[PDB]
């Protein structure tokens, strides 16, 4: 059980963030109301992409402060977990490369 | 779909009580579980969000706790304007499901029936009917008997009754019942009354008027 | 703050369809998941489905094959059609908001409508009469008098009865209304008043049953 996208690699001292609005990883076999979720950063630092209610914190609710936690979501999410997406099966399929909306802030290091 | 499941049906408190009241779910829904008061006649406010969360403009006298299955809705001291019915409802998933209810009233001192009577007007005789009205004004418990008799025969089935939502002030209600007949069955009979029973009062009472005055 | 209003209550005839609008005022409909939810008389709260200002919309399971949402952005309105009903489908209706966690929407309700009651019924849309309650010797206890009205042979619900305008608020109990073995519903509102005022306040009660656009102000007098 993984992210369903490759990682976010922290190449600087800065943690990852970003604007409200921004940050989630495009997946075309989603749909507007699934875009939020959280990166976790692993155990240069990696970041992954899990939605809402799975994954490692499945459990925690959008917002939640957990070092090592940020939230993303895209304007027409629902804060509803995401229990139909899940995570990933690696042996079953591959890792969507993680890519982001043309205009999306990056902070330095990412 | 998610099955909500509220405890009790209704219960009644006194003004600076604490309440405490029960919403189930039949899977865990973490804290994705809402709470609203509705009023007679109102649409549904929502008190709480998140389970624990009080919505802005809302009295810190209402809470919310619980995650997963098991939630409570507490009123930490019942003012008298809180009579109403409060639902849940989980905001886990689609379809939103609420839960039936549960149905607050103020518990208060007993207090006996005023008794009013109204004879049918002279307008409404004109049209070919006759309703007489029985008001029983400002009374509590809400239990109450209320019975008809016309020529002191007791009617039975031919009456409706209705009662008012609690008073935010006193926390009192009122009754009001209302026996229908034709003009012409009107015209037979002298002594229209109601006699009332109500736990307030020593034994039940009657309030009467002749037809024609 | 935002406010929003379904359109007037009133009947739908069995197997027709239900049409329903709610407009948003002091806020738009732009960024919000807006919703429409029932509540059948008595009975508990049902959500219909929701519809994002987009366009797309989701639909409770148990309705969905006779149910649209549309919206509006022009006119700040999102609207309801319900298929085919039956009785089982009298109910008052609301349209509300879901809230919104930074971008996100909820599934929680932070703003409703006032509600609009459709009834189910191949009946006939009928004004009331109303007549006078007076208040006499038989509904004056001592130092306190009780007059009202009686609003008789509507259909359907709701009146509405307010008195003098609403400027009378103080001893006022509108009844919930009784349905008659005619089919046809009826309702009491009365004041208790000073016994010293009557024949000297003017007392009018105002009755507005909106289906049948019928309005009455009745006045009531003593005797
Ligand atoms: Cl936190
Ligand atoms: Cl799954
Ligand atoms: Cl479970
Ligand atoms: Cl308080
Ligand atoms: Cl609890
Ligand atoms: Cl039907």
């Amino acid at each position: 059980t993984a992210s369903w996208f490759t990682a976010l690699t922290q190449h600087g001292k800065e943690d990852l963030k970003f604007p409200r609005g921004q940050g989630v990883p495009i997946n075309t076999n989603s749909s507007p109301d699934d875009q939020i979720g959280y990166y976790r950063r692993a155990t240069s630092p990696r970041w992954y992409f899990y939605y809402l209610g799975t994954g490692p914190e499945a459990g925690l609710p959008y917002g939640a402060n957990k070092d090592g936690i940020i939230w993303v979501a895209t304007e027409g999410a629902l804060n509803t977990p995401k229990d139909h997406i899940g995570t990933r099966n690696p042996a079953n399929n591959a890792a969507i490369v993680l890519q982001l909306p043309q205009g999306t802030t990056l902070p330095k290091g990412f | 779909d998610i099955q909500m499941t509220q405890s009790p049906s209704s219960l009644s408190a006194s003004v600076g009580d604490r309440v405490t009241i029960t919403c189930r779910a039949s899977q865990s829904i973490r804290s994705y579980l809402n709470w609203y008061q509705q009023k007679r006649g109102k649409a549904p406010k929502l008190l709480i969000y998140a389970a624990s969360s009080l919505q802005s403009g809302v009295p810190s006298r209402f809470s919310g706790s619980g995650s997963g299955t098991d939630f409570t809705l507490t009123i930490s001291s019942l003012q008298p304007e809180d009579f109403a019915t409060y639902y849940c409802q989980q905001s886990y998933s689609t379809p939103p499901t609420f839960g039936q209810g549960t149905k607050v009233e103020i518990k208060r001192t007993v207090a006996a029936p005023s008794v009013f009577i109204f004879p049918p007007s002279d307008e409404q005789l004109k049209s070919g009917t006759a309703s007489v009205v029985c008001l029983l004004n400002n009374f509590y418990p809400r239990e109450a008997k209320v019975q008809w008799k016309v020529d002191n025969a007791l009617q039975s089935g031919n009456s409706q009754e209705s009662v008012t939502e609690q008073d935010s002030k006193d926390s009192t209600y009122s009754l009001s019942s209302t026996l229908t007949l034709s003009k012409a069955d009107y015209e037979k009979h002298k002594v229209y009354a109601c006699e009332v029973t109500h736990q307030g009062l020593s034994s039940p009472v009657t309030k009467s008027f002749n037809r024609g005055e | 703050q935002v406010q929003l209003q379904e359109s007037g209550p009133g009947l739908v005839k069995p197997s027709e369809t239900l049409s329903l609008t709610c407009t948003v005022s002091g806020g738009s409909i732009s960024s919000y998941y807006w919703s429409w939810i029932r509540q059948p008389p008595g009975k508990g709260l049902e959500w219909i489905g929701y519809v994002y200002y987009s366009g797309n919309t989701k639909y409770n399971p148990s309705l969905k094959s006779r149910v649209t949402i549309s919206v509006d952005t022009s006119k700040n309105q999102f609207s309801l059609k319900l298929g085919s009903v039956t009785a089982a489908d009298t109910a008052v209706y609301y349209c509300a908001r879901h809230s919104r966690i930074e971008v996100a929407g909820t599934l929680d309700f932070d703003y409703w409508g006032q509600g609009t009651l459709v009834t189910v019924s191949s009946a006939s849309t009928k004004g009331p009469s109303v007549f006078p309650l007076a208040p006499s010797s038989k509904s004056t206890s001592g130092g306190t008098a009780a007059l009202g009205c009686l609003v008789k042979d509507y259909f359907p619900e709701p009146v509405t009865v307010s008195w003098n305008s609403g400027a009378l608020t103080s001893g006022v109990h509108t009844f919930p209304a009784v349905l008659q073995s005619s089919g046809l519903y009826s309702l009491s509102s009365v004041v208790t008043v000073p016994s010293s005022s009557l024949g000297t306040q003017t007392y009018i009660c105002n009755v507005n049953h909106k289906p049948s656009n019928t309005k009455v102000d009745k006045r009531v007098e003593p005797k």
